[PDB]
């Protein structure tokens, strides 16, 4: 790998510089190099990995949605034929997006998840696994769509089971997991009632635990609770 | 919908 | 080249899709492919080429400035030594930026400028040549800094001479050229008085010609005049 | 300073 010659600490340092410079592709490449050193990641390092790939795939997803919208309009009645170019370019972006998701899933499978024993690391990685299968599901249309959806579901479910046993209801990882699993239910699994129920129960159980928190932890938890509330307002 | 930022 | 097998019209079509998707690296690659077909570019096609590379290099320049600022702070008295990583990563971004500028300059030299006979095409390309040498000058620190600065100056000057002979003072290409040459004087050539004089004369001569314009042309010209005014307000 | 956008 192109980062094989760089020290682990230098890769982490450069990932932080890349973030400051908004160079998210570089940041992801540095963090991939750091993971491939084979040591477990600290909490801060896990968050750098996540930020890097979330920003890369986020740009790809936004571009894919623009292109898919254009393609769908081209397929309406009365639309002038423009040739294969819209489909081709949507496919190009789609293939790049799938490659990034496969890269992340590959890091998780070789070998982040299997070495993650603490709840905070294991839930973090399983949530990531659910998220990147969810991004694959957003673009899937073929024989494997059901299996991709079930892979996302299974990863989220394992993360949920651990988080409910091992973490308080206000823990930000637990909250973000529940938020994303609720989005999965609504947008991927055609289960809006499940999405709504999960968001409401998550919000209410976190509300009841806020009294145990410091001011700083309260701020962290309430920020994510507000996203649950925003979704509930959209969905109801 | 909003996911984790 | 990777675009050698794609039709010229398909490259242009995909450049427009890439713009809509904010995929500026793709857009630039498509437009490079279109230029390499060897035909002259229409006005719309020149503007697609410019938008694509301006957005790519703009992101690189913004990242370079972030990294250079960090590097400069690391070199102050009392700053803790952090190793070679900041310099290395600034150099990486710098080298990529220089590569993009060299790519654009290469397209201009092979063979856009030599085939551009109309004032609107020739001034457009010479302005681009000045701009990309200016971006090289922003990062230059060695034996060739003076020659890079003089290359930018020479390109801008030739564009200015043609524009003043062949275009009205409100023409948006002429205005944007003068705007950028004024920025060159202020930020690159250590000539703030020249920058101010050029911006003021350009603004005043355009003001005096607005009465000849349609409503739509008036809007186009006044938008760029406002940038001249904004710079004058910053500089005086 | 502002250049051409
Ligand atoms: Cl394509
Ligand atoms: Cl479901
Ligand atoms: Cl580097
Ligand atoms: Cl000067
Ligand atoms: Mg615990
Ligand atoms: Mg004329
Ligand atoms: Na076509
Ligand atoms: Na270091």
């Amino acid at each position: 790998g192109a980062m094989g010659s760089m020290e682990r600490a230098s890769l982490i340092q450069k990932a932080k510089l890349a973030e400051q410079a908004e160079r998210y592709e570089d940041m992801a490449a540095f963090m991939k190099g750091a993971v491939e050193k084979g040591e477990e990641l600290s909490c801060e390092e896990r968050n750098l990995l996540s930020v890097a790939y979330k920003n890369v795939v986020g740009g790809q997803r936004a571009a894919w949605r623009v292109l898919s919208s254009i393609e769908q309009k081209s397929n309406e009645e009365g639309s002038e034929e423009k040739g294969p170019e819209v489909r081709e370019y949507r496919e190009k972006v789609e293939t790049e997006l799938q490659g990034v998701c496969d890269t992340v899933l590959g890091l998780l499978d070789s070998h982040l998840i299997k070495e993650a024993g603490d709840a905070e690391s294991r839930v973090f990685y399983l949530k990531m696994k659910g998220d990147y299968y969810r991004y694959l599901a957003e673009v899937a249309t073929g024989d494997d769509k059901k299996r991709i959806i079930d892979s996302a579901r299974s990863a989220y479910q394992e993360a949920m089971d651990i988080s409910k046993k091992e973490m308080p209801p206000t823990n930000p990882i637990r909250l973000g997991l529940a938020l994303n699993f609720s989005v999965f239910h609504y947008e991927i699994a055609n289960s809006p009632e499940e999405a709504i129920s999960l968001a409401k129960t998550t919000f209410d159980e976190a509300m009841a635990d806020l009294h145990t928190l410091s001011e700083d932890s309260y701020k962290d938890s309430t920020l994510i609770m507000q996203l649950l509330r925003d979704n509930l307002t959209l969905w109801t | 919908a909003h996911s984790s930022p």
